[PDB]
């Protein structure tokens, strides 16, 4: 049955880790794959980088090309076996999501799957510890909650920035909408999406200044200059699949470039964007304009500003 | 508006609040808000040659004037002359004045209060222009006179492209010249650029006939005492250009009013009139100047005449 189904998938990412090992004596054996072979396991995934949006492209469309479900298990249980992790899970959620063998196919919970982004590396390593500890089928409690001074008024806001939920929402939310998501190949389309990118992103930050005001503090301040700098953040989140953690930030630098793109750029990204609301006309590919219709206009600065596959230019 | 924007506006408007950009401290702003006092701030004139290099740039794209252009034939100017206690010097001095408070702020019992100020201010004088007119005909002419500075901050040069920017505008005027020779003579008095009187409150009072027009009235056109620059107490030197040109081109054609407010055409145009020169406004200095000297640049309908202007403490 599908709930069979379910008891299938689950397994073939709990643990995601220990399944790499890709053990295939020939890389050339897996030409399916002969195209990437670029982002190597351990690798942190970025979810917004172009090139690992685009491995994870790829790798949906297998999934999605999958002739049936068993065939689309297969390729699955041996690609897990041989790309990023990351990558991995983002890929098949999209699949498990669209493709028509998968109804009352929930996922493994984001949360359950990889409950170190949740908790703090106190109390992942604290009850890893108890487990080493003292052997014992008996379970293991560890309350979260800490004990520690708390200098900065931003932890107020804790309660919304950290909870699970709202995570796990957002993780979700680009599942549904990719913005690799490439409406020829799948066929179907997501109705409104680069609006629905627009108005999701707006509400969590007006739900988010609606927790500052209860706070007491003031409405956020957009990061209009790219100049200044940023208030610092230390996340205290570890990744298990290795020793690493998501480095933390401290405050007072200004912006510096990557190999990949350089600051200028995104200024000039922007005043790209506002020139072509103010004309009212987005230039094509084909060097047409497009009007920013009433109807179209949100839609279409969505895609462009994300931006998405679906992006005019 | 959108694309463009309002680039001189705001410049006032973020010069005005520098002092308390944003708002919090509740402080009004500054000079350059209004415009009765934006002039006295020296702020002013450093936004203005800005946004003056802007239409510079413009002017720049343009071509050059031809002698074809510039030049009015059978017409030669022979000479000109300015007439004042000594030839060809200009006396400058500071005169005191005084200004009744009383219509603005509130008198109660005191019958006037006037504040008494100092403002330069210069001797009268008169321009003596001698043209030859070689044709059968009487001519028409423009006249146009403009001053512009001998010295530069290195040593003397009258080098004409910078002095375009230099030049102002003492005169323009229509007159007739028979053939054969002709003296044109013109009083500083009757100057295009001035205005001739501005009526107060109390003589307002009574009711006087210069006649019945409106804010431009007696207002606007360019203060009298003004015209001339002060110069200095040693005399400095100023080049004096007439330049005469074809009226019939110059003016238009066209059915407007009475004698109305147009003693101060050259910086205020005419009351519910087209503006009456044909010229480009600052002609013939707008356009770049190829020569390296002023000399060179004149064609026969032109002269420059060397003045002092020396100031008396």
């Amino acid at each position: 049955t599908v709930a069979d189904k379910q008891a299938r998938l689950m397994p073939l990412f709990k643990h995601l880790t220990a399944l790499t090992r890709e053990k295939l004596p020939l890389d050339q054996r897996d030409e399916r794959l002969k195209g990437v072979g670029i982002l190597p396991r351990g690798t942190l995934f970025s979810c917004f980088h172009a090139r690992h949006l685009a491995e994870a492209t790829e790798l949906y469309v297998a999934l999605y090309g999958a002739k049936d479900f068993n065939d689309f298990i297969h390729l699955c249980e041996q690609a897990r076996q041989i790309v990023n992790e990351g990558m991995f899970v983002y890929a098949v959620s999209v699949a498990v999501l669209h493709r028509e063998d998968c109804k009352g196919i929930t996922v493994p919970p984001i949360q359950e799957v990889f409950p170190d982004r949740f908790v703090p590396a106190e109390t992942i390593n604290r009850a890893n510890k108890e487990a080493s500890n003292h052997p014992d089928q008996q379970s293991i409690v560890v309350e979260a909650e800490e004990t520690g001074n708390i200098l900065d008024p931003e932890y107020k806001l804790s309660y919304f920035r950290e909870d699970i939920g709202i995570n796990a929402h957002h993780w979700h939310w680009h599942i549904v909408y990719p913005a690799t998501w490439n409406p020829t190949v799948m066929g179907k389309e997501k109705d409104r999406k680069g609006e629905l990118f627009f108005y999701m992103h707006q509400q969590m930050c007006a739900r988010y200044d609606s927790e500052r005001l209860s706070n007491g503090l003031q409405r956020m301040i957009p990061f209009h200059n790219f100049d200044e700098p940023l208030e610092g953040y230390a996340p205290h989140l570890t990744s298990l699949v290795s020793g690493l953690q998501y480095a933390s930030r401290p405050e007072g630098y200004s912006i510096h470039d990557l190999s990949d793109v350089d600051v200028q750029d995104m200024v000039r990204w922007r005043e790209r964007i506002l020139d072509a609301i103010n004309m009212h006309y987005i230039v094509d590919k084909d060097n047409n304009k497009i009007p920013l219709d009433i109807e179209h206009g949100t839609d279409i600065l969505g895609d462009i500003i994300e931006s998405s596959d679906e992006s005019k230019n | 508006v959108e694309y463009y924007g309002s680039l001189h506006n705001w410049g006032h408007v973020m010069m005005a609040n520098i002092t308390d950009p944003d708002h919090r401290f509740q402080e009004n702003p500054g000079v350059m808000s209004d415009t009765s006092t934006s002039l006295r701030d020296p702020i002013f004139y450093r936004w203005h040659r800005f946004i003056d290099n802007i239409f510079q740039e413009h002017k720049k794209s343009f071509h050059p004037y031809t002698k074809e252009e510039l030049s009015f034939p059978g017409v030669e100017v022979v000479g000109v002359s300015i007439n004042s206690k000594t030839a060809n010097v200009i006396t400058t001095l500071i005169k005191e004045s005084l200004l009744e408070l009383s219509h603005g702020i509130n008198f109660g019992t005191d019958q006037s209060v006037k504040v008494k100020y100092h403002h330069l201010d210069h001797e009268p004088f008169t321009y003596n222009i001698v043209v030859e007119n070689n044709s059968g005909a009487e001519k028409h002419s423009t006249v146009r006179i403009f001053l512009a500075p001998k010295y530069d901050e290195l040593n003397n040069k009258l080098e004409p492209d910078e002095q375009r920017r230099l030049f102002i505008e003492l005169d323009k005027f229509f007159y007739t010249l028979t053939p054969g020779k002709n003296t044109i003579v013109r009083n500083h008095q009757d100057s295009s650029v001035t205005i001739s009187k501005v009526r107060t409150f109390d003589q307002l009072g009574a009711g006087e006939g210069v006649s019945e027009d409106s804010t431009e009235y007696c207002s606007c056109g360019w203060p009298e005492h003004m015209l001339i620059p002060r110069g200095s107490h040693k005399g400095m030197e100023f080049e004096l250009f007439v330049m005469l040109t074809d009226h019939d081109e110059d003016t238009v054609a066209g059915l407007s009013e009475n004698a109305v407010c147009s003693d101060a055409v050259s910086y205020c145009g005419a009351r519910d009139d087209r503006y009456p020169d044909k010229k480009a406004m600052g002609f013939p200095f707008d356009r770049k100047i190829e020569a390296r000297t002023a000399a060179e640049f004149l064609t026969p309908n032109m002269g420059l005449t060397d003045i002092k202007i020396k100031f008396h403490g």
